[PDB]
């Protein structure tokens, strides 16, 4: 009986949507001028890292940054002088994320282990250790000084507080592990992805999901947030890579390439939101021409598979950590 | 289960959108807008690139 | 001014040093993953011995043992960090052919498929369990629930003349083993291209030795490893 | 002069093979930090020596032998013949100390990574190469491999002459110090490595006999044929020419040091079929 709702709004909304196609983002964006060829050079090498690195973030200063290995270190680095401000030993060792706080103060890092770990630079001891999911957290965003989101294997993401250390707001119905979430320029809204192909939307006041988008076919494992705050680009273990628009609510462009046929681990957009830059399960990191969707440049300096990727603040620098232990600085 | 799955589609469908050709230019506009503050788009010169 | 970069070469000194304590500590030891069902047994090799960790040492060498806890999902994406792992351990009840929480024994042959033909764990063995063996041959002697109707294969299986049947067994116990033992060998070799291979073992929740197993196993990993780097082997 | 062109042109040839491969292995480790290992630090130490040798006593050699008239000063003959000791001594003991790498990797696998690091590497590099110096230009310079009978001192005055004349005591502790106790070393661990090898295959047959699923036999013969091919023939004769002044020819005994000269550019194509290497070549080209 409700099933048969279900399948009647999915169709209302697959005509909505299909009613809106005035015309595709490639028509409009053939006109413009091509980007032309970029050629990226390692500018800094970061070397001290012991195993595999899976995530990074810029600070909110272009200069530091906080990368996670599975030694259980969360080395921050100033990537002007290449100096190891910090080394933070970890309790477990295993990590799949780390995030910077917008303050600078703060540092936060989960694996495998769901308690979520909230490290105070300025005082290095574990503030807050942030417990309440059942599966392995994948990603970790600051909110501000005192809010953090985590998303899950639990197939739930929450919004907590650090000086209570309580799931202030839950958000649920979302079908698979999620992998990758991102915030708005603004805090009001966020986005994540998981093993399903679904990516949804989020407000973070309210707690209820606006929005969902199921364009991709396998699982979802990088998004990024566009800069103007009304898109949003996912990576996926499918080879493709689509620009997804909050306000017409379906995919305006899809990035692939019949030669590649890796997944997608880690995307980013330039300051601008021109280039699209998007790691692979290959050595290599692809950079695409988002209004145009051609491959602008490779950046190929990785022994391993790239397992992060970030653009910092004023655009400046591309940083880029693969499994092997070195972390390079691309511009 | 079913009903929170229908009644979050319900909701979900009652929203306004715009046609994807308005969408298209304003992100088009947006980023020929700031292609100038583009360090990455733009090579910065070496004495304003920090790093080299 | 001038100071500031002194105070930071020398946080980046003492950083370092601390890193080549670490570094040494991180490659003494080893890395293990444990996988099973619940009702597998590992709970028992766990004691002989969000995630559980165990360190034992044998002949002054550090095994660290990781063991997943909860995290019951059929779909596995968190098995791509334990990529570094010396060897994956695999516990699996053999006495669990007749029960149907597909059959568990199905079930598990079917997990140790999809971890061996795996894009990330394509260099890391798999050590082999057959926990529940004293009940596997209480169930084969009873004369009830028999492997040919669970499994259709067994009726043409026949026992392998090169083996090593115990000192004290029946011939039919001895038969259903290896056949158990045979479906796992055959899933490894089917695929396997050498780079890495399995190594089942016939333990009892009684037995012991099993540390010494496990590090007889892993030092062989490791010694084929380095053989393999070279042309040898 | 037809003999002596095709002379020219095939020592030519032998030079430029020994100094492209040896810059390609030096290149391929230098540029790729994957190539960068513990093994691969010997594996470098190994390139450069063959590097030094096609440099400077190849050419100079080959030169010598063309012209029949060593051109430069006799200081400079001398420290040719030092160069060659050294670059001599110095591959066979990197030979030496690769086969004991990788006799430590296999035959106790638990202690090797803590065993040997990449400090211990450079240290152990620094005493091969220590002690091949020591070997080469301590009693050349110092002038106490010189010989007593007339050929020798009548060499010796005459400037335009550049002719080996050895003692005794020298000749054979230089063979000892360069050959043979390598040759030994690397005989003994290559025979527990294909002991262990042959176990390990053993294993394996009766782990996965009825199933499906020679290689360490073609390995370690070509490893430790080609070395012994190249230089034990030049060695026997080395102390030979020593224990009999008449037994060997002075063109048999050039002969057989050029034979050995050639294990220089042999040892790249070994030493370097790895994946790896393969990858890293086929980028630079
Ligand atoms: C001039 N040719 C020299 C003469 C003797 C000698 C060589 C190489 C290694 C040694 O340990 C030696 O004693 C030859 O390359």
């Amino acid at each position: 009986q409700l099933r048969q709702e279900a399948e009647q709004l999915k169709n209302q909304i697959r005509d909505a949507r299909k009613a809106c196609a005035d015309a595709t983002l490639s028509q409009i964006t053939n006109n413009i001028d091509p980007v032309g060829r970029i050629q990226m050079r390692t500018r800094r090498t970061l070397r001290g890292h012991l195993a595999k690195i899976y995530a990074m973030h810029w600070g909110t200063d272009s200069r530091l940054l906080v990368s996670a290995s599975q030694d259980g270190k969360l080395i921050i680095w100033d990537s002007y002088t290449t100096n190891k401000v910090h080394a933070i030993p970890l309790r477990s060792s295993w990590v799949m994320t780390c995030a910077y706080a917008p303050s600078g103060n703060y540092v936060a890092c989960g694996g495998l282990d769901n308690i979520c770990s909230i490290y105070n630079l300025k005082t290095v001891r574990v503030s807050r250790e942030l417990a309440g999911h059942t599966g392995y957290l994948s990603c970790c965003r600051f909110l501000d000084d005192n809010q953090i989101v985590t998303s899950s294997g639990d197939t739930t993401c929450a919004l907590w507080d650090i000086e209570t250390g309580q799931q202030t707001t839950t958000f649920t119905g979302h079908t698979g592990d999620v992998m990758s979430l991102s915030l708005a320029p603004d805090t009001r809204l966020f986005v994540s992805g998981a093993c399903d192909a679904s990516a949804k939307l989020w407000d973070v006041r309210e707690g209820m999901c606006r929005q969902t988008f199921t364009g991709h076919e396998s699982d979802i494992n990088a998004i990024c947030f566009f800069p103007n705050g009304n898109a949003f680009a996912t990576g996926s273990d499918d080879a493709t890579c689509r620009l997804f628009d909050l306000r017409a609510d379906q995919e305006l462009m899809t990035y692939s390439h019949d030669n590649i046929i890796c997944g997608i681990t880690s995307v980013s957009f330039s300051k601008s939101g021109r280039l699209l830059l998007a790691g692979y399960d290959d050595f290599n990191c692809n950079v695409w021409d988002a209004l145009k969707a051609d491959r602008a440049g490779v950046l190929a300096g990785h022994d391993n598979r790239v397992s992060c990727l970030g653009v910092t603040d004023d655009g400046m620098a591309v940083a880029t950590g693969s499994w092997d232990s070195f972390l390079k600085i691309w511009n | 289960q079913a009903r929170k799955l229908v009644e979050q589609l319900k909701m979900e469908a009652n929203i306004d959108r715009i046609k994807v050709s308005k969408a298209a230019a304003d992100l088009m506009a947006y980023c020929e807008a700031h292609a100038k503050e583009d360090p990455l788009l733009t090579p910065v010169p070496a004495s304003e690139n920090p790093f080299r | 001014q001038r100071n500031e970069e002194k105070a930071q070469r020398e946080a980046n000194k003492k950083i370092e040093k601390q890193l080549q304590k670490d570094k040494q500590v991180y490659r003494a030891t080893h890395r293990l993953l444990l996988l099973g069902a619940g009702e597998s047994g590992k709970s028992t090799i766990v004691k002989q011995m969000g995630i559980f960790e165990t360190k034992f040492q044998v002949d002054k060498v550090n095994f660290h043992m990781f063991d997943v806890g909860g995290q019951r999902d059929e779909r596995r994406k968190w098995i791509q960090c334990f990529n570094d792992v010396t060897a994956i351990i695999f516990v699996v009840a053999s006495s669990s052919y007749n029960m149907v929480i597909t059959n568990r024994l199905q079930e598990a042959l079917n997990l140790f498929k999809s971890i061996w033909n795996n894009r990330w764990l394509r260099t890391i063995s798999v050590i082999l369990f057959l926990n529940k063996q004293d009940l596997l041959a209480e169930k084969v002697l009873a004369g009830k629930s028999k492997i040919e109707d669970y499994f259709p294969e067994f009726a043409r299986y026949t026992t392998p003349e090169d083996a090593t049947p115990e000192p004290g067994e029946d011939p039919r116990v001895t038969r259903a083993k290896y056949f158990i033992r045979d479906e796992f060998l055959r899933i490894s070799t089917a695929s396997g291209d050498g780079r890495h291979y399995c190594y089942p073992h016939f333990t009892c929740a009684v037995d012991t030795e099993n540390i010494r197993r496990v590090f007889n196993d892993c030092r062989d990993i490791i010694q084929r490893m380095h053989l393999r780097q070279y042309e040898l082997l | 002069e037809v003999w002596v062109v095709g002379m020219g042109i095939v020592m030519s040839l032998i030079v430029l093979a020994i100094v492209f491969g040896n810059v390609l292995v030096i290149t391929a480790i230098a540029k790729f930090e994957r190539l960068q290992t513990v093994t691969n630090y010997f594996i470098t130490s190994l390139a450069c020596a063959d590097l030094v040798m096609g440099l400077a006593v190849v050419p100079f050699g080959a030169a010598h032998i063309l012209t029949k008239t060593w051109t430069f000063g006799n200081f400079w003959c001398e420290f040719w013949t030092s160069i060659d000791v050294l670059c001599v001594t110095a591959s066979i003991e990197t030979l030496c100390v690769i086969a004991v790498d990788r006799y430590f990797a296999i035959t106790s696998p638990f202690k090797y990574q803590s065993l040997l690091t990449k400090n211990k590497a450079r240290v152990i590099i620094l005493m091969v190469w220590i002690v091949s110096g020591l070997t080469s230009f301590l009693p050349i310079q110092m002038h106490w491999y010189r010989a007593t009978h007339q050929e020798a001192i009548n060499c010796y005055a005459e400037e335009t002459c550049c002719d080996f004349f050895t003692n005794q005591a020298y000749a054979i502790a230089s063979s000892i110090v360069s050959f043979y106790v390598p040759l030994v070393i690397m005989v003994f661990v290559y025979s527990r490595v294909f002991q262990e090898a042959k176990r390990q295959l053993q294993k394996i047959d009766k782990s996965e006999g009825r199933f499906h699923v020679h290689k360490a036999l073609k390995t370690l013969g070509i490893i430790m044929g080609t070395f012994t091919l190249c230089w034990l023939p030049f060695f026997i004769v080395n102390i030979v020419h020593v224990i009999q002044d008449n037994l060997i020819r002075k063109e048999v005994y050039i002969l057989l040091n050029w034979i050995g000269y050639v294990n220089s550019g042999f040892n790249p194509l070994i030493y370097c079929r790895s994946p790896d290497f393969r990858i890293a070549f086929q980028e630079l080209l």
